């Protein structure tokens, strides 16, 4: 199933995944397409941040599901 | 394998394996202390002279120009959806607002 | 933006650079001024070794930013 991931710049990405894929695996897919590190990515859906150990089914996600990816930074 | 040797790693592991890396991290800790002390002391002096419990008079002219001038400039110009101003929760407030408060279906959409 | 680079002898150098300059490029600049090889130069910002592939912006380094420089050795 291809899911859509929208960022904070009016941009959306489609990734062919499955309901048994881990969030860390999804962040890695976006890292290969956009070229951004997974550690600097935050997947949020239905007003809930997804864990890297949990999968897409743990948060009730289906095909063509939209997600909110964010970019985290550091200071020190 | 893991490679248990000595030349395989003797510089990019810990500062204890180099007096230049051990002193480099010690010089940085000292600088952070000056910022954590000069800044922690500035707040300790403003609180001691807020109620009157020390030997002070009126020290708020040089920093007042630094705070009043930056308080209106840093927190005054804001007429655009700047993303850098939104933190991880502020940016999340926008992504969660459309995910939780972003849906037009109602009980009249049979398609 | 001219940045400052201190050493292990109370010596600071000012180099006109930019936030998109690579760390390897900065090491080459100090090599032309002090006359030291870049391979023997370690840039550490507030206790953070910079990567030769990364730039100064990757470490939030702004103008007049101080950088702790160190001297590397070849075995020992």
């Amino acid at each position: 199933m291809q899911i859509f991931v929208k960022t904070l710049t009016g941009k959306t990405i489609t990734l062919e995944v499955e309901p048994s894929d881990t969030i860390e695996n999804v962040k890695a897919k976006i890292q290969d397409k956009e070229g951004i590190p997974p550690d600097q990515q935050r997947l949020i859906f239905a007003g809930k941040q997804l864990e890297d150990g949990r999968t897409l089914s743990d948060y009730n996600i289906q095909k063509e599901s939209t997600l909110h990816l964010v970019l985290r930074l550091r200071g020190g | 394998m893991l490679g248990l040797g000595a030349s395989d790693f003797e510089f990019g592991v810990d500062p204890s394996a180099d007096p230049e890396l051990a002193l480099a991290l010690r010089v940085s800790m000292e600088e952070q202390r000056q910022r954590q002390e000069e800044e922690a002391r500035r707040a300790a002096a403003a609180s001691a002279a807020e109620a009157g419990i020390a030997t002070t008079g009126t020290e708020d002219s040089d920093d007042a120009l630094l705070k009043m001038t930056i308080s209106q400039q840093e927190f005054g110009r804001t007429g655009l959806p700047d993303l850098s101003s939104m933190t991880e929760e502020e940016q999340i407030a926008y992504a969660m607002q459309m995910s939780l408060q972003g849906a037009e279906f109602g009980q009249a959409e049979s398609a």
